[PDB]
Formats: structure tokens, C-alpha cells, sequence
């Protein structure tokens, strides 16, 4: 069987290593293009709930690297969902719903017009608070990027009561957006 | 000219799915990330 995608996506995976620097640790995983190999690399590979703390997983368009200062990032933002509240195992399953969800959205192409201006998607996996961000390339493009923020919010189950932040990235070296 | 796929057919997908993971794909996942490898 084969199911294409709209686009070609790079998993990458940063391993937690207090000795070494961020560029020392990421490594890009697997690139694929298909429903099929989509779910083979997710079936075998730990959930962001397994990761060891300070871990990462990235899921970019292949040739964007997972940096704001790539061309792709640098005039763009991020939605910003923060994983705080719960405990221990409804933490965790909040955070790999949240992931998974956010992943199905994004190979399935589901952002509505609007799938041109997906970078990626970044889990950061802390002890003191997960964060699951969704990455667009351009902050100018508020149409854009509410839009975008109101499907996160749909596909994840996202309170009303929970306001999302979008951060333009330059800005982080305030939100533009609050939802 | 766009490919979409719901989460109800994404899902299906998974649950349905027989085929194995492709080698060069493991393989690949051993060489540079052997310790988030599940089998």
C-alpha cells in the first residue's frame, strides 16, 4: 500500500547530554514521505512520553533545519502550547496526545490553506514543563498564523481557557498573538 | 494539487497496518539514534 504526502518531513531527535552543546546532540533521524512509512518511524521509535528529560523531537520539512535561523524560520514564529498543569502519567499522556495529534495535523496536510507556511513542529520534553510548538514561516502573515493557531487548538483539544502564545523568533534573541 | 488526510484515515491506517518497517529505515534509526529504537 501507498499513501503519498503533500511533503517530504525530516524527524529529527535531540539527545539529552549535559557535557555536550545543542549542534553536538540533534541528529536528523529519518526523512519520509508516505502514510506508511509515517507510522513505521512513529511505531518504532519512543513517544515523546518515553524521552529521557531535556530530550527533543523535531518534525521539519526535509531541507529546513530545525533552527530559527534558517531562511525558512528566521522571518517566522511559533504557537507555543505549555504542558504544566497535570501529573506524572496524566502529564505524560496529555504530552503524547498533544504530539501525536499535532503530528497527524501537520503529514495530513489539515491546516486548511494554509500548509505552505508550516516549518515544523518542536516537543521539548523538561521536567519543569513540556512545550509543544508548532513553527510557521512568517510572523507578518497574522491571517495566517490565527488561523493556524485555531486548528491547533481544534485538533488538540485545547481549552478556550488556555490562551496560546505565538512568538515571533527574532524577537526571542512578549506575544504577537495571543489565543 | 493538495494531498490531505483526516486523522479517521490516519488512524485507520495505523490500525490496519501489516507491512514491516523498512530496513534502510531501521538500519538508518540504529546508526545515528539506537537508544529511542522500539522493536
Amino acid at each position: 500500500t501507498r499513501h503519498p504526502l503533500q511533503n517530504r518531513w525530516a524527524l529529527w531527535y535531540l539527545k539529552a547530554d549535559r557535557n555536550k552543546e545543542w549542534e553536538d546532540c540533534l541528529k536528523m533521524v529519518s526523512l519520509f514521505d508516505t502514510v506508511e512509512d509515517f507510522w513505521s518511524l512513529y511505531n518504532h521509535i519512543q513517544s515523546a512520553g518515553g524521552l529521557n528529560w531535556g530530550s527533543d523531537y523535531y518534525l521539519f520539512k526535509e531541507g529546513i533545519k530545525p533552527m530559527w535561523e534558517d531562511v525558512n524560520n528566521v522571518q517566522g514564529g511559533r504557537w507555543l502550547v505549555v504542558v504544566d498543569k497535570q501529573k506524572l502519567q496524566r502529564r505524560t499522556q496529555l504530552l503524547d496526545h498533544y504530539w501525536l495529534e499535532l503530528l497527524m495535523a501537520i503529514v495530513g496536510e489539515q491546516f486548511d490553506e494554509y500548509g505552505d507556511y508550516i516549518c515544523g513542529a518542536v516537543v521539548n520534553v523538561r521536567q519543569k514543563g513540556d512545550k509543544v510548538s508548532l513553527w510557521t514561516r512568517d510572523a507578518t502573515r497574522d491571517d495566517v498564523n490565527l488561523r493556524i493557531g485555531q486548528v491547533l487548538k481544534q485538533k488538540l483539544s485545547i481549552p478556550d481557557t488556555e490562551i496560546l502564545r505565538y512568538e515571533v523568533h527574532k524577537d526571542s534573541s512578549k506575544p504577537r498573538i495571543c489565543l | 494539487h493538495m494531498i490531505r488526510y483526516n486523522r479517521d484515515t490516519l488512524m485507520t491506517a495505523r490500525d490496519t497496518k501489516r507491512a514491516p518497517i523498512p530496513d534502510e529505515m531501521l538500519q538508518e534509526i540504529n546508526r545515528v539514534a539506537p537508544d529511542i529504537l522500539i522493536a
